[PDB]
């Protein structure tokens, strides 16, 4: 049976953890105490594939949350689905990191990383059969970047044949809520993409205009996007969890998705997205699904695709549907909008299909996408980047804790190159 | 700004020629064609130079003195002018190939004439007013982690030392805390060497017990100090040059020989480095080609601590070493298609915009 | 006795094996919990025809199948689905994980390992039969379950077993749809040690029976289940010559005999002609002359392969129901007196006949209708070489980047095994190419 492991790092991956287990446990019908009311008996047949059992029947989780700083592990268990996770895995220290880099990857949190190995192996050699791990972090601050960076690398040395996907709120153009942010992310980015399987990444201003544009809300709260990544990581593993026509799973996503280990990075996205007065007037079906999802303002990247190509696409169905018109559909998008995908690959397109949806809808359908355009993501940061290095700003806060100027440069010509490398599949090219 | 691909297809053995099994490499002249053991179907192969040593009397002899006149002095003509070289090597066990580099006390390979011709050339173009330096380094590459072979280990059993990359902004990549010995004559370089290969990988599976396992890497560094001011004692222009020849491991496919085990750890990392290290050359022979490429160092190891010496204004070659008999033909083909890797001119298409070059 | 021996591979399969057993369950006058009410009625007969079930004591029946996907989350519904109290429990949920869409998973890493407990089961199968032999493994291409898993299994039943006849009633991918981007590489991988082991490999493609049931049986959105009784429909057109009687019988041996000239070719297609609804199964006569001048018709072919691009090396053709054989005698010659349907010059007789005697059933909740008779064809072409191309130009597009192939060594393979596969399938491509051409002393 297939098992994954929840680490949850930082102030921003801690409420996706609540918020993702709040869905979870409501898709696999639990409480807050760890106890069953479900309706269907398919409801628990795989729900070892995040949760764990107990005595009388409690259903108790696999999380491990490796903060520094007590804050949100207090502002977490005095809450409303806080009361489940093992308190042996509320792992935290002191001293918090600062939104510094360094202070969660050479100095302070070396001092904390064996506890939680020691909890990792536990929580793993305790799985019958293992598919891979989990990590939600920010790229932007400390802890998320550089405990859970120096996590993937000792986890990956250590089981390297299994999976490790993260979901990473990498920052935005406009409003950075950090200054050192391009310092961070960059440094994280050298770590990532050498030691990874496949990475999801994510941004909040894409993330505020879904709310505002589609959804029409007025005060958006971060409760209501944790929300939305929780609908999108959950329907990324529903292939494991629930019955289906074709079924799927991580590893079928990181094969096809990754035709070179690098270029992983990917753009998520997830529809039936509409707003609370406005679904009288629509028709749940599966065309109208696959416009919202090839649309560039429901995609949470900071980026328009048309400004480049796609390389290779993953659209997870749910429901009760017809697979003629998914692969129809998949067609003419692939036909229609040609000059948007790429020519050496003939199928740009694969899809899943689960026969059991959510918990108050029809049909749904998540999407993942690895595109050419992330690239103006990276090109802006390390743009963000020189502009500082060049003059040395914000330097001192990191040679202060056992760094050189050598290790940012090797960060920045990774991150170039990689540019280069997505920008190697772009123009249009005729032979 | 080349591949300069070359094979080489040795003769029989004694033990072959007494089990007496069929010669099946012929060859055209320089085009080489290959001919199944069941009539069915025949296939061809081209590249820039092939060798032949099956038979003497064969017009084309390749002997160790052809493989030198013709492969290697180039490099060092071009290390003298200032830049860098590399050379490689691929064959799986029993194809010939220590014979090749290495060679034997009396019949010599090309490594001994590379460094006796470097001693002797230096030795002529040496004055009072210039000089020339030289340093070495050997090391391999194990499951994509470094190892130095220039060094022994402590009385402790495998507790052998893994470095790590790095990425100077200027000189280019380096590996870290290693070993960089000197050497003037060629009785050290023996010396070095003695104590490297007998601390590499090896291991014995279904094919020979005596096998290689991880990649080694044969680093000089040469150092011109043509560098006198006519006012007195001042340096202007030393010139650094990078040598390097590797010896990289066979691409076992884990079918006939079941691995179960670390072994296969090695094999699939082994196999990643060549199809990674072919993928870079052909981008390398396209570059040659005017057309602008990307040239992907990054993901593999061996590639990025040898990028400064495949790329620019540097010079490559590769030599294959593959086996005349039809009980060694399916591992045959493998070297051969991996070694198709120049592409110079086949099917190119034309398409072309210029005008304008008046009033 | 008579006995064939049916293997499922993968979701393909396994799905098509609900679908199958479901027909064959009805046919036989079967119950779900494998007892017969009609031999509580009798008290005898060979009903229970044992070309595909045995018996035991209890007035129970089991089926001579066995079906493996390494992917738990199928077969665990048949574990808990309606037909539970059927199979045999040994189903191989060895499936801790899933083959990735890689022929390397399937074929090595996690190929070995689950393979002798399904020799092991396959030999406690055969030992119960004292007759015929043939392993119907449905299975797939694209995927890498039933790449790699079918070209083990296929390989060593070689050995163990020999000289006995293997087919298998694959799934080609289509041109142009398709749910899977490593998808090709997988299916010439597997056509590169299957063209020796195998003895005659049917196929489908899914395109087609959209078109086809949308454009006669009337429904615009299908599920997989609509797509696979129809396939159901097919096999059971074919093994009734072994369960039922007639007046001419095509044993297992009769196709690999009549349809596979050289052994490089045994890649055929496949066609049911009537497929209309209820309504359509009014305002219309349904003899056997419409019928085999529709087998022949595209649009109905189960393959999308325009056959006139090409020539018709053999043709089986097997009926059921009331068919009077002169009709056939008529039809036959009315589809060589026509001049779009060419023939080799070397196969002036072409055509290889089975009748039956029994109808076909009709499924509840289905889509197709009763009938007075029914039809399959099975064609061997020169056209089908146009599709392997465009896979083999696919390839290409693919191989010259070394695209999503450190995913396959990273599960042992070589590079060499693409090119090995490469070069083997343009061999096929020429002998499509050499048998069209008309001879000339
Ligand atoms: C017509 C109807 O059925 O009511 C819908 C509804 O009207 C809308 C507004 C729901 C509603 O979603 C939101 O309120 C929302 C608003 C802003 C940002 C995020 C969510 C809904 O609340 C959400 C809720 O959907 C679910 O509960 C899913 O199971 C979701 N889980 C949760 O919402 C949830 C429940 C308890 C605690 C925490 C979260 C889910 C998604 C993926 C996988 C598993 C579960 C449903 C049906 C609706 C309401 C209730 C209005 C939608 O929900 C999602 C994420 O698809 C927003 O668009 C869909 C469908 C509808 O438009
Ligand atoms: N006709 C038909 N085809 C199916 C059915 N189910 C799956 N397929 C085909 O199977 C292909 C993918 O199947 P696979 O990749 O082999 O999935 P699998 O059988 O579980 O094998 P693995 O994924 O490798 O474990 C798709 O292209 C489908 O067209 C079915 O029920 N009927
Ligand atoms: N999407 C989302 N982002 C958050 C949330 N909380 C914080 N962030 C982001 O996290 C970043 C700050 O990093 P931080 O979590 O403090 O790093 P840490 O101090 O190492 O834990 C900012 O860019 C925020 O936008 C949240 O609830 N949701
Ligand atoms: N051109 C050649 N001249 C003489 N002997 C050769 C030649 N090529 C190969 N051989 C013989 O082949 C053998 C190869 O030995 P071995 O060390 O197994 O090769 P490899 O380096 O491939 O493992 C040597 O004993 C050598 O004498
Ligand atoms: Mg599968």
């Amino acid at each position: 049976m297939r098992e994954i492991v929840h680490i949850q790092a930082g102030q921003c991956g801690n409420q996706i953890g609540a918020k993702f287990w709040e869905v979870i446990s409501d898709e696999h019908g639990i409480d807050p105490t760890g106890s069953y009311h479900g309706d269907s008996d398919l409801q628990l047949e795989r729900i070892n594939v995040y949760y764990n059992e107990a005595t009388g029947n409690k259903y108790v989780p696999r999380a491990i949350l490796v903060d520094l700083e007590p804050g949100t592990m207090d502002s977490v268990r005095s809450g409303p689905f806080g009361q489940i996770f093992r308190p042996d895995n509320f792992v935290f220290g002191q001293s918090g990191a600062g939104n510094n880099w360094a202070k969660g990857h050479y100095t302070e949190g070396a001092e904390l990383v064996d506890s939680v190995l020691d909890v990792v192996r536990k929580e793993s050699e305790s799985c019958d059969c293992l598919q891979g791990f989990q990590l939600t972090h920010s790229l932007g601050g400390g802890t998320g970047s550089g405990m859970g960076t120096l996590l993937i690398s000792k986890i990956r040395e250590e089981y390297p044949d299994r999976i490790m996907n993260t979901f990473s709120v990498m920052p935005s153009p406009k409003v950075s809520d950090t200054v050192v942010e391009p310092y961070n992310a960059t440094l994280s980015v050298h770590q990532l993409v050498e030691n990874t399987d496949e990475t999801y990444c994510i941004d909040n201003e894409a993330l505020y205009d879904i709310c505002f544009r589609t959804l029409k809300l007025t005060t958006p709260t971060y409760g209501d996007l944790n929300h939305l990544v929780s609908a999108t990581m959950s329907g990324v593993t529903t292939c494991l969890r629930f019955p289906g026509q074709l079924n799927a799973d991580l590893r079928k996503l990181a094969v096809n998705m990754v035709p070179f280990p690098r270029l992983h990075f990917f753009m998520p996205g997830f529809a039936p997205l509409t707003s609370r007065g406005s679904q009288q007037y629509r028709a749940l079906t599966v065309p109208e699904l696959t416009q919202q999802m090839f649309d560039s303002k429901n995609m949470m990247a900071a980026c328009d695709p048309r400004h480049g190509r796609y390389l290779t696409v993953a659209a997870i169905f749910r429901g009760r549907m017809s697979m003629k018109e998914v692969d129809e559909q998949m067609l003419n998008v692939q036909n229609k909008n040609s000059s948007y995908f790429v020519e050496w690959i003939p199928n740009n397109v694969k899809t899943a299909v689960c026969d059991i949806p959510p918990r108050g809808l029809k049909m749904s359908a998540t999407f993942i996408g690895n595109s050419t355009a992330i690239q103006e993501l990276f090109k802006r940061i390390s743009e963000q980047f020189t502009a500082m290095f060049r003059r040395k700003a914000f330097l001192h806060w990191y040679t202060g804790e056992g760094m050189d100027e050598m290790e940012f440069t090797e960060a920045e010509s990774n991150m170039n190159d990689l540019v280069s490398e997505y920008q190697q599949y772009q123009d249009a090219t005729a032979d | 700004s080349q591949v300069t691909v070359a094979v080489r297809v040795r003769p029989f053995s004694k033990r072959e020629k007494t089990e007496k099994a069929s010669q099946v490499v012929f060859t055209n002249g320089e085009e080489i064609t290959v001919e199944h053991p069941d009539m069915k179907q025949v296939y061809s192969f081209i590249y820039d130079v092939s060798f032949w040593s099956f038979d003497e009397c064969h017009p084309g002899y390749a002997s160790q003195t052809t493989v030198y006149e013709t492969l290697a002095a180039p490099l060092l003509d071009r290390a003298f002018e200032g830049y860098n070289t590399c050379l490689f090597a691929y064959g799986q066990t029993g194809s010939g190939k220590s014979y090749t580099m290495m060679g034997l006390n009396e019949e010599p390979g090309i490594i001994p004439r590379f460094c006796e011709d470097l001693f002797a050339q230096i030795a002529k173009k040496q004055t009072s007013e210039v000089s020339y330096h030289l340093e070495m380094s050997f090391f391999e590459v194990y499951n994509e982690k470094i190892h130095d072979l220039l060094v022994c280990k402590g009385e402790n059993g495998q507790r052998k030392q893994p470095l790590r990359a790095r990425e100077h902004p200027v000189s280019g990549p380096y590996v870290e805390g290693l070993s960089m010995n000197v050497v003037s004559s060629y009785s050290d370089i023996q010396s070095w060497l003695e104590l490297g290969n007998k601390q590499r990988a090896t291991a014995a599976t279904g094919m020979n017990d005596k096998s290689s396992r991880s990649h080694s890497v044969f680093t000089l560094v040469m150092t011109q100090t043509k560098t006198e001011v006519v006012e007195g004692e001042e340096h202007d222009h030393r010139i650094t040059s990078r040598i390097n020849l590797v010896d990289l491991a066979g691409s076992e496919r884990c079918s006939t020989a079941h691995s179960s085990g670390q072994r296969l750890k090695e094999g699939v990392s082994i196999n990643k480095s060549l199809l990674t290290l072919g993928k870079v050359i052909s981008a390398l022979s396209e570059q040659a080609n005017g057309k602008r490429v990307f040239i992907p160092y990054r993901e593999s190891t061996l590639t990025w601590l040898l990028k400064e010496s495949l790329g620019g204004n540097s010079k490559t070659a590769m030599i294959a070493t593959v086996s005349p008999a039809a009980s060694n033909i399916e591992e045959t083909l493998s070297t051969l298609r991996y070694a198709t890797q120049a592409r110079l001119i086949v099917n190119i298409a034309k398409v072309n915009e210029d005008m304008n070059a008046k009033l | 006795m008579r006995e064939c021996i049916s293997i499922h591979v993968g979701q393909a399969g396994v799905q098509i094996g609900n679908a199958c057993w479901e027909l064959y369950c009805l046919e036989h006058g079967i119950q779900p919990d494998g007892q017969m009410p009609s031999d509580k009625t009798i008290g005898g007969g060979d009903d229970s025809f044992n070309t595909f079930f045995s018996e035991t004591g209890a007035g129970k029946h089991v089926p001579r199948a066995v079906f493996v996907d390494l992917e738990p989350t199928v077969i665990d519904e048949v574990r808990t689905g309606t037909y539970r109290q059927l199979f045999h429990p040994e189903q191989l949920i060895t499936g801790k994980e899933d083959a990735a869409n890689n022929y390397a998973r399937g074929h090595y890493t996690i190929g070995k390992e689950i393979i002798d407990l399904v020799l092991d089961r396959i030999r406690k199968l055969a030992d119960q039969c004292t007759g015929l032999q043939g392993f119907l493994v449905f299975h797939s291409f694209g995927g890498g379950t039933g790449s790699g898993f079918t070209s083990l299994l296929m390989e060593r039943l070689s050995v163990d077993y020999g000289k006995k006849s293997k087919l298998e009633f694959s799934i080609y991918p289509a041109p142009q749809v398709s749910t899977a981007v490593v998808e090709p590489y997988n299916s010439i991988l597997t056509t590169h040690t299957t063209l020796e082991h195998s003895d005659c490999a049917f196929m489908v493609d899914n395109e087609a029976i959209y078109d086809i049931c949308r454009r006669n049986l009337d429904i615009e959105r299908p599920t997989y289940t609509n797509l696979n009784r129809l396939i159901s429909q097919i096999v059971s057109s074919i093994t009734a010559s072994l369960r039922f009687d007639g007046a001419l019988n095509v044993d297992l041996t009769e196709f690999q005999t009549n349809l596979v000239p050289y052994p490089r070719i045994h890649f055929p297609l496949a066609t049911y002609a009537p497929v209309i609804s209820a309504e359509k199964a009014y305002h219309e006569q349904l003899s056997v002359a419409e019928i085999t001048n529709a087998c022949f018709e595209p649009a109905n072919q189960m393959v999308k392969c325009d056959p006139r691009h090409g020539k018709y090396m053999a043709c089986c053709l097997l009926y059921r129901g009331d068919v009077v054989p002169k009709d056939v005698n008529a039809a036959i010659a009315t589809i060589k007196t026509k001049r779009s349907i060419q023939f080799v010059d070397w196969c002036p007789t072409g055509f290889k006949v089975g009748i039956n005697y029994q109808p076909p059933t009709v499924v509840p909740g289905g889509d197709l209708a009763k009938v007075q008779r029914a039809v399959c064809m099975l064609s061997n072409t020169t056209a089908i070489a146009e599709a392997w191309a465009r896979l083999d130009h696919k390839f290409d597009l693919m191989y010259a980047k070394r695209a999503f192939v450190h995913w396959y060594v990273g599960e042992g393979m070589e590079e060499g095994e693409f090119s090995e596969a490469r070069e083997d399938m343009a061999a096929l491509e020429k002998d499509y190419e050499e048998v069209g051409v008309d001879s000339v002393e």
